[PDB]
RNA sequence: AGAAAUAGCUACCACUUCUACGGAGGGCAGCAGGCGCGCAAAUUGCCCAAUGUCGAAAAAAUACGAUGAGGCAGCGAAAAGAAAUAGAGCCGACCGUGUGGUUGUUUUCAAUGGGGGAUACUCAAACCCAUUCAAUAUCGAGUAACAAUUGGA
RNA sequence: GAUCUGGUUGAUUCUGCCAGUAGUCAUAUGCUUGUUUCAAGGACUUAGCCAUGC
């Protein structure tokens, strides 16, 4: 029958010049939507709402689906430019996009060598 | 009537302390002699080893043989007599096995027409005597 | 020599949830007491939601963006107390720490001229080596040459950007005070009288603006001015007037109904 | 282990387990409201006992008492709004006269049947558990929901339900795929 | 600065490990795990994302502080809160009572979750919830074998 | 919820204790267990003995 659309609204708003960002709460209305709605679709729509050059300046996380309904609420961050986004965003959030630091060795091995090198000098 | 003082709380406190030793229920919970004489050191159940199977007669108006066993406890090596319930159920006991023993009710008082027996057999070889009776399990 | 502070043992006015974490930031020693203050990490992360996590407050405080007495502070666990000006020059907002009518911390936006003024309460007057009269203050400041009329209970109006004393407000019946401890914290009223009780705690009897009467220990009043109008600083919304609990409940109920 | 969550109990078994008079009165309530177990009745017993106990304490207090005025208004506000007491009764003495079916009348399983959306009192429970009823355009699937006075006219079918304007249900879909 | 500190030192007493027999060590009532004891009690897991402490430290790069404190998941009817195991009728056979509930025999007719799968959400990474069986476009009870027990008369 | 019942006599009215009855974030054992939320978990006896890693 009918098509499935998505509408995005922002209830609370705040401008953060200390961390070069603006914060808000995202509301998504998706009546008739099948399944959930991936976060990249929100990023497209939020970019339309506040026209940004690069959609990667937008961050969305912590989204909860309302019981027995077609609503979903999450948090949202907007950065002035990509340079500020890289500096301030936590690593695991950048890795979600696919552009964070590679990896680190298992923590067990690191603390194993730390005690081993306590028996030796130089 | 009795003392009605408004400054006589000392006399009323002493009276209640002295007279509270006169009821057997309150005395049993504050005297430590019951725990020592009790084969279970104040515990719900205890584990023991079967020594032999005995048959004790019932009291006078009744007439039967009550099919008990003689059990030596493990935690303190005391000897007690315990009753094995339900029909049959003696063939599931055997000799030198290890059993779990519980009270009979009434907290140390003998029960029914069995003379001087206040313990019952619950588990044999750690399976469950009633489960064996209902065939829900097999003897290891 | 403790270094932690369990959540449940923290002051209630920080309003930290008991379901979020086990610990709280212990305020380092300094101008104000541990019980009678709130730290800079609390203000940045809990009062104004500039920072979400506690790592972000470091990203603000370690740069010296926040100032607390005209000097930027980099320590999150800095103790900030009553009558303190907090200004963030990048954002342009300045708050003064005061007590609201219910005895809780209140941050009220002040003007540019006001942000350079601070009120202090004398607690001790002594002599230094040589003959230097120096007076200690409720926030720990020491003033080298005060007015020779200063005494224990009075208050001083202080310029923070440049260190000097503006004027001294003594104690007496006419003046108006604000209660700073004892479940009457956050009430403004005049001094009806003060009772001596030598060797023990003096009792000061005060009259509210609405004609009510209340009393408290004399070590809990902070004289603001000689009149309500002549206040060097700004004041919170209610002006320290408390009203009946049933009236509070009823006004809240009807106000919600007209709102929707 | 270092947790600070809370929990409590909502019901209580009655003394004297077998009284023929109480057994029949409770059975009558169950088979006529279509309840599942006696615990549902015994929940109503304790919530009733709490309002009665606080009303009794307040009524003992003298009039114009500050505690009496504030709490007295609060309990009447809850009782009127929830639909336990009609708006004419306002003296705080009509609280004690509350009985069990008065609270059981406000249950969402009951109110659905009264409005006529169901053919019985057990049909309505099945409908509620299967995500068909919406109170204020929000789907509610818990029979013990106690309907407020300002929400009876908003009760209707849910959009997502096949009986509303939703897609065909399980039987229709599997018949089409057959 | 602060200890008469146990993942600081010294000795004696009880048990105890390696050795080339000259000697040298050990302290789980910290975390997980084993033996014994008993009626009686969980994995030799992942992580610094949150909460904090310490520090010569904000974050970012030609450049990632530690942390079994802490948190997360595995086992878990201690206990506590919600809650399925069916709803409407059809046609005979009826049961009582005076024509209105009812008790099986045939038989349609919708609805829904145990079950399984993602455009995917969560998550520090995985899991559980919460959404959804087309949005051109997505699986499924009928002797509902998807079968309620434990105690009694 | 400010509640009681069975046993002394050929019957009756008592004192009085045995037995019944409801709970317990109170422990253990037995039988039986589809879903979900929140959760305590080697105190009890032996402040007994401890391989290995942190
Ligand atoms: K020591
Ligand atoms: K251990
Ligand atoms: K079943
Ligand atoms: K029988
Ligand atoms: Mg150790
Ligand atoms: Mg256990
Ligand atoms: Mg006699
Ligand atoms: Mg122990
Ligand atoms: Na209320
Ligand atoms: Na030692
Ligand atoms: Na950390
Ligand atoms: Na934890």
């Amino acid at each position: 029958k009918k098509k499935a659309e998505v509408t995005v609204r922002t209830s609370q708003f705040k401008v953060n010049k200390l961390l070069n960002r603006k914060q808000f709460v995202v509301e998504v209305n998706h009546p008739g939507w099948c399944g959930t709605v991936p976060a990249k679709l929100i990023r497209n729509r939020l970019a339309s709402l506040y026209k940004v050059a690069d959609e990667n300046q937008i961050s969305v996380f912590g989204f909860k689906t309302k019981f027995g309904g077609g609503k979903t609420t999450g948090f949202g961050l907007i950065y002035d430019d990509l340079a500020a986004m890289k500096r301030i965003e936590p690593n695991y959030r950048k890795a979600r996009l696919g552009m964070g630091k590679k990896k680190l060795p298992a923590r067990k091995s690191v603390k194993e060598r730390r005690n081993r090198n306590k028996k030796i000098r130089g | 009537t009795k003392t009605n003082g408004q400054h006589a709380a000392r006399k009323l406190v002493r009276l209640r302390r002295k007279n509270r030793w006169a009821d057997k229920g309150w005395k049993k919970s504050h005297t430590f002699v019951a725990q020592k004489a009790n084969p279970f050191g104040g515990s719900s159940h205890a584990k023991g080893i079967v020594l032999e199977k005995i048959g004790v007669g019932a009291k006078q108006p009744n007439s039967a043989i009550r099919k008990c066993v003689r059990v030596q406890l493990i935690k303190n090596d005391k000897k007690i007599i315990a009753f094995v319930p339900n029909d049959g159920c003696l063939h599931f006991i055997e000799e030198n096995d290890e059993v779990l023993v519980s009270g009979f009710g009434r907290s140390g008082h003998a029960v029914g027409d069995i003379p001087g027996v206040r313990f019952k057999i619950v588990k044999v070889s750690s399976v469950g005597l009633y489960a064996l009776y209902r065939q829900k399990k097999e003897k290891p | 020599a403790k270094k932690h502070l369990k959540r449940l043992y923290a002051p209630k006015d920080w309003m930290l949830s008991k379901l979020t974490g086990v610990f709280a930031p212990r305020p380092r020693a300094g101008p104000h007491k541990l019980r009678e203050c709130l730290s800079l990490l609390i203000i940045i992360r809990n009062r104004l939601k500039y920072a979400l996590n506690a790592l972000e407050a470091q990203m603000i405080l370690r740069q010296g963006l926040v100032c607390v007495d005209g000097k930027p502070r980099k320590d999150g666990k800095y103790p900030a107390g009553f009558m303190d000006v907090v200004e963030i020059p990048k954002t342009g907002d300045r708050f003064r720490i005061l007590y609201d009518v219910k005895g809780r911390f209140a941050l009220v936006r002040v003007s540019e001229a006001e942000s350079s003024i601070k009120m202090m309460k004398v607690v001790n007057v002594y002599t230094g080596t040589g003959r230097i009269p120096v007076a200690v203050t409720h926030d720990g400041h020491r003033i080298r040459y005060p007015d020779p009329r200063t005494s224990r209970g009075d208050t001083l109006v202080y310029d923070v950007k440049e260190k000097k004393v503006l004027d001294l407000i003594k104690i007496g019946n006419g003046k108006v005070v604000m209660v700073t401890g004892g479940a009457n914290r956050g009430r403004i009223g005049e001094i009806v009288s003060i009772e001596r009780h030598p060797g023990a705690f003096d009792i000061a009897r005060l009259k509210d603006a609405s004609g009510h009467e209340f009393a408290t220990r004399a070590t809990n009043i902070f004289v603001i001015g000689k009149d309500m109008s002549s206040v060097p600083v700004t004041l919170p919304k209610q002006q320290g007037l408390r009203i009946n609990v049933i009236q509070e409940r009823e006004e809240k109920l009807i106000a919600a109904e007209t709102r929707r | 282990m270092r947790n600070y969550n809370n929990f409590n109990r909502v019901w209580k078994a009655p003394r004297r387990p077998f009284e023929k008079e109480r057994l029949d009165r409770e059975m009558k309530l169950c088979g006529q409201y279509g309840l599942r177990c006696k615990r549902e009745i015994w929940r109503v017993n304790m919530t009733l006992s709490k309002m009665r106990r606080t009303a009794r304490l307040l009524l003992t207090l003298p009039e114009n008492h500050p505690r009496r005025l504030l709490e007295g208004s609060a309990i009447m506000r809850r009782c009127h709004g929830y639909g336990f007491l009609d708006e004419d009764k306002d003296k705080l003495d009509y609280v004690l006269s509350l009985t069990v079916p008065d609270i059981l009348e406000r249950r969402l399983q009951t109110v659905v049947f009264k409005h006529g959306l169901a053919k019985s009192v057990h049909h309505s429970r099945v409908l509620i558990q299967q995500r068909h009823i919406a109170v204020a355009k929000q789907i509610v699937t818990i029979p013990s929901f106690i309907v407020r006075v300002s929400s009876e006219h908003h009760i209707a079918f849910a959009d997502a339900s096949p009986f509303g304007n939703g897609r065909p249900g399980r039987v229709k879909r599997v018949k089409r795929n057959a």
